[PDB]
């Protein structure tokens, strides 16, 4: 087991300038997924019972 | 409730559990607030970073770049902010982020925002000069980049004086 | 549109399925790929008139110069048809002469 | 009777902290509905234009 500090992720250095620009020339498609509740257990409680 | 005293301790026994839900909702409030941080900055996939020369159109970013020279390599609007604002069985746990780290991301976000426009935000980013950045902004709003184009210093300057007059202001 | 609402990247669409308590969706999602270097200049200049882009942006392979839209690299020969005029090459900060 | 003094301290004291928790717990709320929002914000504003 060891402990370190956390590291925040790499770096680099985006080459600017005035006249230089980036264009891509491929693309892909991705597929995500993400979950949502929506609902909880319907409950009912009884006082003389309990 | 009992301060270290063995009667109290006995007689608080007998009332069940009303002692570990208590914690565990604390301890979910925690989490929690590390989860808020957590999601409302982390938010790149990389540390970029604004290169040596500084040559946006005219634009002035200085005031809001961070400052090398002073230790928490905070900027001058983040220096104000942080100087404007001012036991007995209970603790406080410091947060998981500290705040280097947290300035940390705020810096790498604006470089890259500054940068490369919002290509950053979708795949990789993409360097592209400032006015043209502005350009297409310009035509977001339904104006030709033709005004932009022909006002670039009347532009850069009412920017750079409305960004004195709010750090005077604040 | 709104960005990064569902999916990271440009939004395509999205597919519900049922959960025992939830939902969960499937975005698709477009995200570009093998970027290239180009050398750019915000109009030009011919005539003495300055021309821009109606939708686009102006590159360069070392020479000769092209149009393309922004998201696909896709060059094409630049015409009086894709750019419209405004005013003299006088004022504009960086015009490039072709 | 030592007893039932310390009964009745004990309920008061366990009631405040129970009160205190409830209090907590509803600002706790209220702070996630604005941090949700604030992460919304900057997601929207920051990385694009709206
Ligand atoms: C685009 O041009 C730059 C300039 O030569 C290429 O080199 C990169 O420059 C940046 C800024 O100094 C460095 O951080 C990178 O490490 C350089 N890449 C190298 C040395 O391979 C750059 O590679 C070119 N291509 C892209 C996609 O940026
Ligand atoms: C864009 O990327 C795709 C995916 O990497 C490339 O498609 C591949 O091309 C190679 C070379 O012909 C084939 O061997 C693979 O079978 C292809 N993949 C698939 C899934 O069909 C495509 O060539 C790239 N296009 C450009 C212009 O770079
Ligand atoms: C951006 O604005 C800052 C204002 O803080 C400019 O910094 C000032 O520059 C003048 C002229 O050299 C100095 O007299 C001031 O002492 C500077 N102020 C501070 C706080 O350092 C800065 O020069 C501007 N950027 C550019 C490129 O001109
Ligand atoms: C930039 O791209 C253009 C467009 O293809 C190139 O022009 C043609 O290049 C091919 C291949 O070298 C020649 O066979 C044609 O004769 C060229 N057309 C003309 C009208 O000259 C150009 O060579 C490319 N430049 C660089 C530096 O790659
Ligand atoms: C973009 O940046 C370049 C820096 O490479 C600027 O080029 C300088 O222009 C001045 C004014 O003509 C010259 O005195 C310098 O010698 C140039 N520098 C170099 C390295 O050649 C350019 O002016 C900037 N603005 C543009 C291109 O619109
Ligand atoms: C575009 O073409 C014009 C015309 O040839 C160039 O303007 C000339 O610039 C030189 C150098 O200052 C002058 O001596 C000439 O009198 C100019 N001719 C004119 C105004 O008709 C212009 O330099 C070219 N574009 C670029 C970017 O160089």
């Amino acid at each position: 087991i060891i402990a370190y500090t956390m590291s925040l992720g790499a770096e680099n250095s985006v080459a600017y300038s005035n006249n230089s620009i980036a264009i891509p020339t491929n693309f892909t498609i991705s597929v995500t997924t993400e979950i949502l509740p929506v609902s909880m257990t319907k409950t009912s409680v009884d006082c003389t019972m309990y | 409730i009992c301060g270290d005293s063995t009667e109290c301790s006995n007689l608080l026994l007998q009332y069940g559990s009303f002692c570990t839900q208590l914690n565990r909702a604390l301890t979910g409030i925690a989490v929690e607030q590390d989860k808020n941080t957590q999601e409302v900055f982390a938010q790149v996939k990389q540390i970029y970073k604004t290169p040596p020369i500084k040559d946006f159109g005219g634009f002035n970013f200085s005031q809001i770049l961070p400052d090398p020279s002073k230790p928490s390599k905070r900027s001058f609007i983040e220096d104000l902010l942080f100087n404007k604002v001012t036991f007995n069985g209970l603790t406080v746990l410091p947060p998981l982020l500290t705040d280097e780290m947290i300035a940390q991301y705020t810096s790498a976000l604006l470089a890259g925002t500054i940068t490369s426009g919002w290509t950053f935000g979708a795949g990789a980013a993409l360097q592209i000069p400032f006015a043209m950045q502005m350009a297409y902004r310009f035509n977001g709003i339904g104006v030709t980049q033709n005004v932009l184009y022909e006002n670039q210093k009347l532009i850069a300057n009412q920017f750079n004086s409305a960004i004195g007059k709010i750090q005077d202001s604040l | 549109k709104r960005v990064d609402f569902c999916g990271k990247g440009y939004h395509l669409m999205s597919f519900p399925q049922s959960a025992p308590h939830g939902v969960v969706f499937l975005h698709v999602t477009y995200v570009p790929a093998h970027e290239k270097n180009f050398t750019t200049a915000p109009a030009i200049c011919h005539d003495g008139k300055a021309h821009f882009p109606r939708e686009g942006v102006f590159v360069s392979n070392g020479t000769d110069w092209f149009v393309t839209q922004r998201n696909f690299y896709e060059p094409q020969i630049i015409t009086t048809d894709n750019t419209f005029v405004s005013g003299n090459c006088d004022v504009v900060i960086g015009i490039v002469n072709n | 009777e030592a007893e039932v003094q310390i009964d009745r301290l004990i309920t008061g004291r366990l009631q405040s902290l129970q009160t205190y928790v409830t209090q907590q717990l509803i600002r706790a709320a209220e702070i996630r509905a604005s941090a949700n929002l604030a992460a919304t914000k900057m997601s929207e504003c920051v990385l694009g234009q709206s």
